[PDB]
RNA sequence: AUGAUCAGAUACCGUCGUAGUCUUAACCAUAAACUAUGCCGACUAGGGAUCGGGUGGUGUUUUUUUAAUGACCCACUCGGCACCUUACGAGAAAUCAAAGUCUUUGGGUUCUGGGGGGAGUAUGGUCGCAAGGCUGAAACUUAAAGGAAUUGACGGAAGGG
């Protein structure tokens, strides 16, 4: 194509590149705030941890480090922040 | 000039590849430059089967097969009709017939 | 007579097209050297060398000559034809007919001050054929063409009158040297100019003009 | 501009979503193709049949432009096109050429089937490249029946189309016969149908 | 970048190289050893 | 590593020039490309640019006409005198009646005919025709 | 370009591409003039009355002479929504 | 062997295709109109071009031959080739689309009786 | 050392066989050590596979029929070993997505070459127990030596008629 916009891509377009070659770079990871079993106690856990977070009431694992995304724990209940 | 982009064997990323013998001359040959085949026959050769099919002790019996990989060089290939040169056209073709 | 067998060739014979010019702003394809020596009737040709060509055979070589040609006429117009042929006469006559059927207009211009006619070119223009590249530069009045005989001899029949070169590679192939600077005169009309940026209104064509002027 | 007659019919929109004109290409798709609508769950794409009829209304303007009817070339090497463009030949001046392109028929002026066409239009780009690949030697506009996969390198006008059908490719030649009628006045009745049925321009088994 | 290097305080490298590759040349070999003077019947005159 | 994010500017807009294309994407998008595509965009060699604001150095898309041949950095900015100025536009330029040897003076970047009027010189940053 | 005195001189002033702004030359012979006819309130195409487009051949060869026709076509207004800038 | 050369079979394809409608399926009749209607300096080469021109026709009732193209051949068959199809294979008098295509027409600003159905991998 | 072949055959073929082949501690520092393509950086065509990581898909399959998993499938992305097609371009061509962006010649930097021999030779250093390695000429001699392709002729090369 000889002719395009490359002040505005479409929104898709923009989504298919990694997060370095876009426009103007920036993050696709997120904050989280996850609430564990029994006690209310909300936290903000980053999305792509890297660390075993957990909630300061209790020992009550809230998510285990992988690779990319971190791994929330199977009781508990997350709204992205 | 350079005739095969390959260089005639099969290296991309090792600088080395450990040699094996040909099965016909002994000759010590990379394994990727070699000329693989894999020669898959039954025992019997199909003109004693009926012979043995009927000597048998047992019915239905499986008639076993051999299995063998066979290793040439690029010369035992040549003059044993196995691969054979061909046009600067057909050298690219990589399919078997 | 000539009889022709083209759109463009009845156009011409019919006196509808009366300049060369229309062909080169339309880009028309020309196939019949008498659309050439019609429109242009003053070009006058110029046979270069004569060289034998051997092809071996079972009993010694099949010789064949090539002649080289250079038609053009000294304001503007040039040509280039190569013919291989088993007689001489033969060489040299297809050679003049594909010389004509290669004629490609020069853009002349002015080293400065645009005061008199165009009498050099108007920018540095390359061309390559083979290892052999000619440069051409233009050259302030009075220097004339600055060259070696055979490209002296073709940028005359241009109607160039003064020209700096340059060659790089195997110049003494002459064939090779004739076509690359045959394509360093024709780059001329390739090169845009600021005084080429204005928009144009694109002209319509001469075959569709004259349509109902071709053979039905 | 256009009079807004020209917008894409429920009656045409029926016929090209009858011949599956829009089942385009598989997830091959040449990049110079913008034309595709969204994709299907199977992995063929759908092709936009808006820009079908608009490019095909544009390539019939483009036809009707040339003064002499039969310096229109039709050309179709596959099967499913050789009566479509014999018919379309039959209804408008184009002289057809169905079957096989002898090699140097645009140049080569002393040969016996020699050409000077205005424009040419073809069915498949890829299996008709002889036709385009002279046509670049002297100065001839293509037209051509593409797919979403087809090579349109010295292709001009584009009309996407589901090229492996029957009926899609007889379609889209009835389609552009009718309109290059219309916008020449043989057929006044800008509204109403043609009384030629598209399965006229259909490929018969033996 | 073309071999050879660019930068505007690089003469000195570019002079050496010049030299050291001048050496490859016949006449300027020659005429630097002076091998006319010592290897030459004539001793590097015209005539005898 | 990047020596000349000018060069690569330039190598970028001369790429895109050659295939046809109206645009083209420069990063990183110095100071001195600003101001040597002002200098292109005043006799009319570009059009209109736009630089996008990242924090980090910027972008740059430039808009292309159909009028460029060849826009050239040389390096290194050699020092040039007010002779040395005629010598530069004789060895690069295709005529004596157009394109512009860009030179970074001490009065601002300019090309070479407006510091032949200001009577100014300076080192050599590039060339536009 | 001219003399000193008007006097217009370069003798074929050329055509340009419609969609790269570059020179056809002389023997380009890939490239292409297309006239697409004109309508007048009728549903009818008025003989002699184009809108005409240049397409040079390096263009026609790399395969995008049908999206450049396309933008082309549809900023003259005889397109709709067949070419889009955000691509 | 008696295969033909290229005289008696490029003469006869000549011939027929400018006297093709006076000409016929009998070697004798063909043998003499030949006679008058062209010049051929011996009667062994006439016999020879008769022969295949009556071989030629007998090829010519069923189906096209390649190489001849004479301008009322075609167009007869170009006559017999409507055959006047009972109903348009694209009509249904009782249409179908994927999820896809029915989106698409809803894009286009149209609406046309429609049967959604699912089509998956 | 031997037994054949052969005009000869201390070569090819056969039977033995020392050093070596293996390992530890020291040296040696060379190979068609090859992709005969220095390293870093930017840009310029498509395409389908695969290797490692990540993301998405109410996707198949296994297991606690439902779950994570694991293995597959589809889409995307980063990094890699490569391959196929064009020829924008390049080249003397063979060919090359770099060997392109190179007379319209300047992104950074290092090394090497300047007709063929004599010659990787003499000589002097320097490293090594040695074998040798690294640096490295000249006198003199010569009008070509060479590269890639083409057409023939031939082949104790392969097919066809
Ligand atoms: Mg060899
Ligand atoms: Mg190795
Ligand atoms: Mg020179
Ligand atoms: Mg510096
Ligand atoms: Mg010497
Ligand atoms: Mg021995
Ligand atoms: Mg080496
Ligand atoms: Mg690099
Ligand atoms: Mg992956
Ligand atoms: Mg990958
Ligand atoms: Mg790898
Ligand atoms: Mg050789």
């Amino acid at each position: 194509v000889l002719v395009q916009d490359l002040l505005h891509p479409t929104a898709a377009s923009e989504a298919r590149k990694h997060k370095l070659k876009t426009l103007v770079q920036g993050p696709r990871s997120y904050f989280l705030d996850v609430k564990c079993p029994g006690c209310l106690n909300i936290t903000t856990v980053f999305s792509h941890a890297q660390t075993a977070v957990t909630c300061e009431s209790c020992s009550t694992i809230l998510c285990t480090p992988t690779g990319g995304k971190a791994k929330l724990s199977e009781g508990t209940s997350f709204r992205r922040k | 000039p350079k005739k095969r982009a390959s260089n005639g064997r099969n290296k991309k990323g090792r600088g080395h590849v450990k040699p094996v013998r040909c099965v016909n001359c002994s000759k010590s040959i990379p394994k990727d430059k070699a000329i693989k085949r894999m020669a898959i026959r039954n025992i019997v050769e199909a003109a004693a089967v009926r012979d043995l099919s009927e000597a048998s002790v047992y019915p239905e019996y499986a008639l076993p097969k051999t299995y063998n990989k066979l290793h040439y060089c690029v010369s035992c290939a040549i003059h044993a009709r196995i691969v054979r040169v061909r046009s600067r056209e057909d050298r690219k073709n990589r399919a078997p017939p | 007579g000539w009889v022709p067998v083209t759109k463009l060739g009845r156009l011409v014979k019919a006196g509808k097209i009366t300049t060369i010019e229309e062909i080169f702003l339309h880009s028309l394809p020309v196939k019949e050297f008498q659309i050439i020596d019609t429109l242009l009737p003053g070009l006058q040709d110029e046979v270069m060398n004569i060289k034998p060509v051997q092809k071996q055979t079972r009993a010694g070589q099949r010789t064949r000559f090539k002649a080289v040609v250079v038609v053009g006429d000294s304001n503007g117009h040039v040509g280039l034809g190569i013919k291989t042929a088993k007689e001489v006469a033969g060489a040299i006559r297809a050679g003049i007919i594909i010389a004509k059927l290669s004629v490609i207009p020069i853009r002349r211009g002015y080293w400065g001050t645009n005061l008199g006619q165009p009498h050099s070119l108007a920018t540095k223009t390359t061309g390559k054929c083979g290892s052999v590249t000619v440069r051409l530069i233009p050259a302030p009045r009075g220097s004339g063409i600055v060259a070696s005989p055979a490209v002296k001899k073709l940028l005359q029949l241009a109607g160039v009158e003064d020209v700096y070169t340059q060659s790089n590679g195997k110049t003494r192939t002459l064939e090779n040297t004739l076509k690359a600077a045959f394509v360093a005169i024709g780059n001329t009309y390739g090169f845009l100019t600021p005084n080429l940026w204005a928009e144009q209104p694109l002209p319509v064509s001469p075959l569709d003009i004259y349509s109902d002027e071709a053979s039905a | 501009s256009l009079p807004a007659t020209f917008d894409l019919t429920p009656e045409d929109a029926q016929l090209l979503l009858a011949a599956n004109t829009h089942l385009g290409a598989r997830n091959v798709q040449v990049h110079q193709e913008p034309y595709v609508f969204n994709a299907r769950p199977d992995g063929v794409h759908v092709i936009n049949v808006g820009k079908t009829w608009e490019k095909l209304v544009l390539a019939a303007r483009i036809i009707a432009a040339i003064p002499n009817p039969e310096d229109v070339v039709a050309i179709s090497s596959r099967t499913f096109g050789q009566r479509a463009v014999l018919k379309f030949a039959a209804h408008t001046g184009a002289t057809p050429i169905a079957g096989r392109f002898t090699p140097g028929s645009f140049t080569n002026y002393i040969t016996r089937s020699f050409k000077e066409p205005r424009l040419v239009i073809v069915t498949d780009p890829r299996s008709d490249a002889q036709a385009i690949k002279e046509a670049s030697y002297v100065n001839i506009p293509v037209i051509a029946l593409t797919d979403l996969d087809s090579p349109s390198e010295f292709v001009d006008v584009a009309i996407p189309c589901n090229n492996r059908g029957k009926h899609s490719i007889g379609l889209i030649w009835y389609l552009l016969a009718r309109e290059v009628l219309r916008l020449r006045g043989a057929l006044v009745d800008r509204t109403q149908p043609w009384s030629i049925m598209p399965d006229l321009y259909f490929y018969r088994d033996p | 970048g073309k071999g050879k290097p660019r930068g505007l305080n690089s003469a000195r490298k570019l002079r050496v190289h010049r030299r050291n590759n001048r050496w490859a040349e016949n006449n300027y070999k020659k005429r630097l050893l002076g091998t006319a003077f010592k290897s030459s019947p004539f001793g590097g005159s015209s005539h005898a | 590593t990047r020596s000349s994010v000018l060069a690569d500017a330039l190598n970028a807009i001369n790429n895109a020039e050659k295939t046809g294309k109206r645009q083209v994407l420069i990063r990183p998008s110095s100071k001195v490309i600003i101001k040597f595509l002002q200098v292109m965009q005043k006799h009319g060699y570009i059009g209109e640019f736009e630089y996008i604001d990242d924090h980090r150095s910027g972008k740059i898309v430039v808009q292309l006409n159909g009028r460029l041949n060849k826009c050239g950095v040389i390096s290194p900015r050699f020092n040039v005198k007010i002779g040395d100025i005629e010598k530069w536009t004789a060895n690069l330029l295709p005529a004596r009646q157009f394109g512009y040897v860009i030179l970074t003076t001490s009065a601002g970047i300019m090309d070479h005919e407006e510091a032949r009027r200001k009577h100014v010189s300076g080192k050599i940053l590039g060339f536009v025709y | 370009m001219e003399n000193d005195k008007g006097q217009l001189v370069e003798l074929y002033v050329p055509r340009k591409c419609s969609a790269t702004n570059r020179i056809i030359k002389a023997d380009d012979h890939a490239s292409v003039q297309i006239n697409v006819a004109k309508v007048d309130e009728e549903g009818r195409a008025i003989p002699g009355e184009y809108v005409t487009y240049a397409l040079s051949g390096y263009v026609r060869s790399r395969g995008e002479s049908d999206d450049s026709l396309n933008r082309l076509a549809q900023n003259d207004g005889l397109l709709k929504n067949v070419w889009s800038y955000s691509r | 062997g008696r295969v033909r050369t290229k005289t008696v079979k490029r003469a006869s394809k000549a011939l027929i295709e400018r006297y093709y409608p006076k000409l016929t399926l009998d070697f004798q009749t063909n043998k003499r109109l030949c006679d008058e209607i062209a010049t051929i300096q011996s009667k062994r080469l006439r016999n020879k071009i008769a022969g295949y021109t009556t071989h030629l026709m007998k090829r010519i009732q069923k189906g096209p031959v390649r190489g001849i193209s004479f301008k009322l051949q075609e167009e007869e068959r170009e006559r017999k080739d409507q055959y006047v199809p009972e109903v348009s294979a694209l009509d249904l008098s009782r249409l179908n689309v994927d999820n896809q295509t029915s989106d698409l027409v809803k894009s286009l600003g149209l609406k046309l009786p429609l049967s959604v159905i699912n089509v998956s991998a």
